[PDB]
């Protein structure tokens, strides 16, 4: 009967300076497929490259 | 001719003075309640101005109309003001300064050596007072009559941020002004004020005697103030935001201290040495007739 | 006289220099070099075959 959602935290949190993202980040990860250390690794490397 | 009224000229709604406080019009004295104060280990102590100098510039005639309100308003309070110093408007100025001159101040703030029927103007015995001191900016760049560009400010501090127990002390704590602002809110609120007629203030300061000038004093406080507070930010060593929750507060450290800071920054109006120069003196001439 | 360029972010600075020094194993040799340059150009200390 529960309702998941994702809660951003500066809905909780009064303190501002510590709150860089949002939802919107999450969003995107949950497009990624599941990364072996490696393939991150490659990730960076294309992103440097 | 206007008719200068019992209160002085400000009484009038022509010669209102109001600044835009995050766009919205308000009396200067509702944008001076939302500056507070943090006090610091330093203290301002108001010593003794010293008397204006007697020496009015040599009235020589000029062509052309002098715009002296514009001239001062933007020497104060104008972005980047330039020749502020150049002596043919103070000369004219000091012309309005004799008994029975034929020049005459418009109300639009400009000298005009014709007796200009189709353009109103203030009362001559009026601007002959108000001359008669303020000519004296004149002098402001001659070595000889140099105003304390340093010591004046503690003056101005005393007189902005001080609480009533402070000014009648005469010493207050140096202060860090702040308060909850807008993108441009220094320069903003020196384009509100440039734009001011100053000259009802200051004629009305020179002109008016007795219970109407003291009541013009305590009615124009917040005006006065307002001045002060544009010269403070000119001459504040440092100026920055701070973000308070998601409110951002302008912070002005410190009132009352000329830096004698000249180069230009984003924050806020700058002087060059000449607008000092030109301030102090100003400030001179003004404290004088606004302690009487 | 103010300088049209971003403020040097001490507070970044040092952060990211803490992340390469946990990551960039050149990082030592990186700011030796500089050091070691500096005493080359102070000229304070030379070989002789004395």
């Amino acid at each position: 009967r529960y309702h998941e959602s994702v809660l951003e935290i500066a809905d909780i949190f009064d303190q501002a300076d510590f709150i860089q993202t949002s939802d919107a980040v999450r969003q995107l990860r949950a497009l990624m497929p599941t990364l072996s250390t490696s393939q991150i690794r490659h990730a960076i490397e294309r992103i440097a490259q | 001719m206007l008719q200068q009224p019992t209160g002085g000229y400000t009484t009038l709604e022509q010669f209102a003075f109001t600044i835009r406080n995050d766009g919205t019009n308000a009396t200067p004295t509702q944008f001076l309640q939302l500056l507070s104060y943090e006090a610091t280990e330093n203290e301002l102590v108001k010593k003794t101005i010293p008397t204006p100098e007697t020496h009015l510039p040599s009235a020589r005639n000029v062509p052309g109309n002098v715009y002296i309100e514009d001239a001062i308003t933007q020497a104060l309070f104008g972005i980047s003001a330039q020749n502020v110093n150049a002596h043919g408007y103070f000369s004219r100025l000091s012309a309005l300064a004799l008994p029975n001159t034929s020049a005459r101040l418009g109300l639009d703030g400009v000298i005009y050596n014709s007796e200009t029927i189709n353009i109103p103007f203030y009362d001559p015995a009026a601007v002959a007072n108000f001359a008669a001191t303020y000519a004296k900016l004149g002098n402001a760049s001659t070595p000889r009559y140099r105003a304390d560009m340093i010591d004046i400010y503690a003056h101005v501090g005393l007189e902005l941020a001080g609480t009533d127990a402070e000014r009648a002390a005469g010493v207050m704590p140096v202060k860090r002004a702040k308060f909850d602002s807008w993108e441009g809110s220094l320069i903003s609120l020196s384009r509100d004020v440039v734009n001011w007629k100053i000259l009802a203030f200051l004629i009305d300061l020179c002109s008016l005697e007795g219970e109407a000038l003291r009541a013009f004093k305590t009615r124009n406080r917040d005006v006065f103030r307002m001045m002060l507070f544009i010269m403070s930010t000119a001459v504040a060593a440092n100026v920055v935001n701070r973000k308070v929750t998601k409110r951002v507060d302008r912070v002005l450290e410190y009132i009352g201290v000329n830096s004698m800071r000249t180069a230009g920054r984003t924050a806020t109006i700058t002087y060059d040495l000449s607008r000092h120069e030109f301030a102090a003196k100003f400030l001179q001439l003004t404290f004088t007739r606004w302690n009487a | 006289a103010l300088r049209p360029e971003l403020a040097f972010d001490h507070d970044h600075i040092i952060r990211c220099l803490m992340l390469a020094a946990a990551n960039y194993p050149r990082l030592e040799g990186i700011i030796v070099q500089i050091n070691t340059g500096y005493v080359a150009s102070a000229n304070v200390i030379r070989p002789v075959s004395e």
